[PDB]
RNA sequence: CGUAAAGCGCACGCAGGCGGUUUGUUAAGUCAGAUGUGAAAUCCCCGGGCUCAACCUGGGAACUGCAUCUGAUACUGGCAAGCUUGAGUCUCGUAGAGGGGGGUAGAAUUCCAGGUGUAGCGGUGAAAUGCGUAGAGAUCUGGAGGAAUACCGGUGGCGAAGGCGGCCCCCUGGACGAAGACUGACGCUCAGGUGCGAAAGCGUGGGGAGCAAACAGGAUUAGAUACCCUGGUAGUCCACGCCGUAAACGAUGUCGACUUGGAGGUUGUGCCCUUGAGGCGUGGCUUCCGGAGCUAACGCGUUAAGUCGACCGCCUGGGGAGUA
């Protein structure tokens, strides 16, 4: 009757628009997809990695609840998104609660600065400071065990964009975006940022507090065109991503990804560079001047056809070698620039 | 453009009062206080036929009320006409 | 009254205008079903549900959506009915007469294949006959045992498989459909305004459907006869 | 009457046509009856006579009308008195490449004078004609003159249409909305008429950077009165007149009413927690997609090509011909 009407007033009075209220219960699981039911039209496709916790595996059976997020409606059939977003509230409050009280005591530990500011991770979370943040005075935690154990005393947080850098040791002591832009700017700042979208050429890195980074597809991998960064990274997630470019007009700021296993590359060059160091390496594939092996994390194209033996020119190396087999190969040059290693064969015992 | 103190001017000049704004009269004296002010404006300047097709549309204006006017009243016909001084 | 299962109201802003009788827009942009009116347009198909089962006539359940996919089976093999969940088939109602043979084949070929040659000839013999027959059986499986032309066509989404309502149009059959905001009750003679992308919903009107059905082939006069 | 033939290029506007709503009067239109008349023959009906029929003929009906008298007064019209919804006026603002006149700014192109400097420049699909040792092209400084206003620039804005883009001033038209007041049908359309009307062109007087018909030359080609290149005069610009046409196009006359939705743009405004770029409504103009309905289909689809009403323009096979 008005049963219905007081009843539909009552029902909006015990839900509200956020994941705030733990309602929905995991009704069915199957890897790798969680479902719940929040009271809301449809069930959650959840997936897996919004509920494993810090070591990979699932926490929650069949009953469980958890609330998600909403104010996003119908995208063709379904309902939500993620619960992960949730505990994001859930930690936003003790940090308040540690401006709030005055402080926050957890545990925080900082071993280093993407950009500027250790690292402190909270529970399952990981987040990025200012330089300062991690350590009160110029303790320097590098002179401290690796990963140690603190907790964290907040230095600075902006408040809208999250950064928040947190103190480790020394337990005794106790319009708007783009105006300033030149915080995270000045060459290389690393950042932490959730990915959104990912739009065939990019993949729309941009957490800072309203702005749009873009990580397109040049850089993302040490790959460059066949890459499709839908394979390479993920979506919606948190990773190492710096500026490289702020354009004041325009409005865009073109950050990249590629500085990382860059340096993988770099420490193939030098660890196995240092002088003529032998590498067992597999070939894959022989394109008539050479052989290509391509052992060890992505180094690309090596051994020319000339060396291969004590004989020079009439060689062909699919005659002499394999297909697919690791072999003795060892270094004899890396150049730093255009990204060319030259590994040889002749250095064996013949003459 | 036939500013305010003269628009009250010819109001309270030809109506009941000021509030009697949009009687026949006062429609018809409004009409040809700013067709009178526009000859100087279309004296010179010649070529501004924008603004002439509006001194046509408020001429044709007047027109219609003052056959509106002689078909109701003639007696304010002849003392709208004679006190304000038209027809050719 | 919402009674198990949630089925307040739905999507957003592309409602058919048809269901102007259904609607109460909501502060999150999104429409709510009037579930006082719901309930009495229920009833009355439960009413011809149990009239058109107590006929000893065939239900024919209709629903894939990707998640009422196995409550239609479960659902529905609860009772002594028949259902379409995976693939709807264009003219497997106003065109059995050449569907029918395809049935034979799905039974016909299980019949050679739980007992007879399904090993005789080769094992590439079996990844093809037996390919063949998990194709056809979650796209037959469950209007194998019906050898008719159905008497009943209960379809959870108008929006998703409104060819079958038209199909069966062409024909006389009597379909009735839970529709959502969005779809369109017009082929649809029992009406009944809902739910249709909710497993609690496709739980709840599917099993009450499920219990007027196996509740209403009668045990009673049966019994009493005997 | 969007694309088949067919919506004036767009307006104003006299005669003409049409007209919101209430009351009273009139009875002109309208309706009803009656009388006179509407010749006879002919058509039609029911009969009769020629042996039947054709034919002849009795009686009627009809002669769709006109005039007069008597009434009816729902509608239309005439007259009188109103009413406010249609229309119009006033008080506040709001946005806008709306128009006319005047002034000014920066970049660039061209030329001229000077400096540095020397062997090419320019151009093409390739080339040559062309310019350059008389110092070109480039680079710098200065000056002159003309024209158009990058970015903002927005299936954005304003205008009846044509159309209107730097910035500032002066004179000036229209639209829109909120709250009231005022007039009281003053309204819609409009043959003839009058006005405005891109570009090209014509006349008079100026001005002439860049571009560019004609024209010259080089190519291309079988030919090339062309496309391509190098030059280059009318014209493009201004002031005053004329011309009055365009694929003047939404190929859709104007005005008014009604009839499911969605996504946007732009421009006002009201309320509430402006407490946050927030939420709920409300007017105007506009873009796309689609519903019924319509259409020969394509498609149109609340800004209709849907359902209707008022008035106007136009069409009646193709060519001859929008020609004589």
């Amino acid at each position: 009757e008005s049963f219905a009407q007081l009843f539909e007033e009552s029902l909006k009075e015990i839900e509200t628009r956020p994941g705030s209220i733990v309602r929905g219960v995991v009704v069915a699981i199957d890897k790798d997809v969680v479902l719940v039911d929040a009271g809301l039209k449809s069930e959650s496709a959840i997936p897996a990695e919004q509920f494993k916790n810090a070591q990979g595996e699932l926490e929650i059976q069949v009953g469980d609840e958890v609330d998600v997020a909403l104010d996003a409606v119908e995208d063709g059939f379904g309902e939500t998104l993620l619960s992960r977003e949730k505990a994001k509230r859930h930690e936003a409050w003790i940090t308040l609660e540690k401006a709030y009280e005055d402080a926050e005591t957890v545990t925080g530990v900082i071993n280093g600065k993407v950009k500027g500011g250790f690292t402190v991770e909270l529970n399952g979370i990981r987040a990025f400071l200012p330089g300062s943040l991690v350590d009160v005075r110029p303790v320097r935690d590098t002179l401290h065990l690796e990963g140690k154990e603190l907790e964290f005393k907040v230095i600075k947080l902006d408040q809208k964009r999250n950064n928040v850098v947190v103190s480790r040791r020394a337990v005794i002591e106790s319009e708007d975006p783009w105006v300033a832009i030149a915080k995270r700017y000045p060459e290389g700042t690393k950042l932490t940022g959730r990915v959104t979208n990912l739009t065939d050429y990019g993949c729309f890195v941009e957490i800072e507090e309203g702005v749009e980074g873009l990580v397109h597809v040049s850089e993302m991998d040490w790959t460059n065109k066949n890459i499709h960064p839908s394979k390479v990274v993920n979506v919606g997630d948190v990773v190492e991503v710096m500026v490289l470019d702020i354009d004041e007009e325009r409005r865009r700021i073109s950050l990249g990804l590629k500085q990382c296993k860059a340096n993988p590359w770099q420490q193939f060059a030098e660890t196995h560079n240092k002088g003529d160091r032998v590498e067992g390496k597999i070939k894959s594939i022989t394109d008539f001047g050479i052989f290509i092996g391509l052992d060890g994390g992505i180094d690309g194209l090596v051994h020319l056809s000339d060396i291969s033996w004590n004989v020079a020119g009439e060689e062909a190396v699919r005659e002499y070698k394999k297909g697919d087999e690791i072999a003795a190969v060892v270094l004899q040059v890396d150049a730093e620039r255009e990204r060319i290693s030259l590994g040889v064969k002749q250095l064996a015992e013949d003459p | 453009s036939l500013s305010t103190e003269a628009t009250a001017k010819i109001v309270s000049e030809f109506g009941r009062d000021a509030n009697d704004t949009g009687s026949t009269e006062v429609q018809v004296a409004l009409l040809t206080a700013q067709i009178n002010h526009l000859q100087g404006h279309f004296a010179e300047h010649k070529k501004d036929h924008h603004s002439r097709r509006g001194l046509l549309r408020m001429v044709s204006q007047r027109r219609k009320l003052l056959d509106y006017l002689k078909r109701k009243d003639v007696a304010r016909y002849t003392q709208l006409i004679e006190r304000l001084g038209l027809r050719r | 009254m919402l009674k198990a299962g949630v089925h307040f109201g739905h999507q957003t802003r592309y409602w058919n205008p048809k269901m102007k009788p259904f609607i109460f827009g909501a502060r999150n942009k999104v429409h709510i079903i009037n579930l006082e009116k719901t309930v009495p347009m229920f009833n009355e198909a439960l009413a011809e549900l149990n009239k058109i089962a107590s006929r000893k006539g065939k239900i024919l359940f209709v629903g894939t959506k990707r998640a009422a996919s196995e409550a239609v089976k479960d659902a529905a093999l609860s009772c002594d009915q028949f259902f379409v969940n995976h693939r709807w088939l264009g003219g497997m109602l106003t065109n059995w007469k050449t569907v029918r043979q395809s049935i034979k084949r799905l039974k016909d070929l299980e019949t050679q294949s739980q007992d007879g040659t399904f090993d005789k000839l080769t094992k590439k013999e079996a990844l093809m006959r037996t390919r063949e027959l998990e194709k056809l059986e979650n796209s037959l499986g469950g209007i194998k045992d019906m050898g008719g032309l159905p008497d009943a066509l209960f379809v959870i989404d108008a929006d998703h498989e409104h060819i079958a309502i038209k199909e069966a149009n062409n024909l006389g059959i009597p379909v009735f459909a839970i529709v959502d905001t969005n779809s369109d009750p017009d082929g649809v003679d029992f009406v009944i305004p809902g739910n249709d992308d909710a497993i609690r919903a496709v739980t709840l009107y599917l099993g009450a459907v499920a219990a007027t059905v196996r509740e209403g082939r009668s045990q009673d006069l049966a019994s009493q006869a005997e």
